[PDB]
């Protein structure tokens, strides 16, 4: 998508301002996934470079 | 009054049922969170998914 005139003054992110609940729940899910990952993903001392 | 070197160990239904109990609560919580998120995406509202 090249430099087009803004679509009804929203740019390429126009639909994003039309989704309040969607955004709020998306970032709630992102925070929950990050918390359960930091409690679940595998933290090692060194990379697996053998 | 068995000798102190006598221990016990069990297998089968007890382990399966304990694993099921451990999995059920987290499964229900994650599922309910997922439905809340998708329904909020579909309706763009707070109390409609509830």
């Amino acid at each position: 998508m090249q430099v087009l005139p803004p679509s009804s003054t929203g740019g390429p992110s126009r639909l994003f301002i039309m989704r309040p609940v969607a955004t709020t729940l998306l970032m709630v899910a992102i925070l929950l996934a990050g918390i359960i990952g930091y409690r679940a993903l595998p933290v090692s001392a060194l990379p697996e470079v053998d | 009054n068995l000798p102190v070197d006598i221990t016990t160990q069990f297998q089968g239904s007890t382990l399966a049922f304990q694993s099921a109990l451990g999995s059920t609560v987290w499964l229900i919580v994650a599922a309910v969170v997922a439905m809340y998120i998708v329904l909020g995406i579909l309706y763009e509202s707070f109390i409609h998914p509830i």
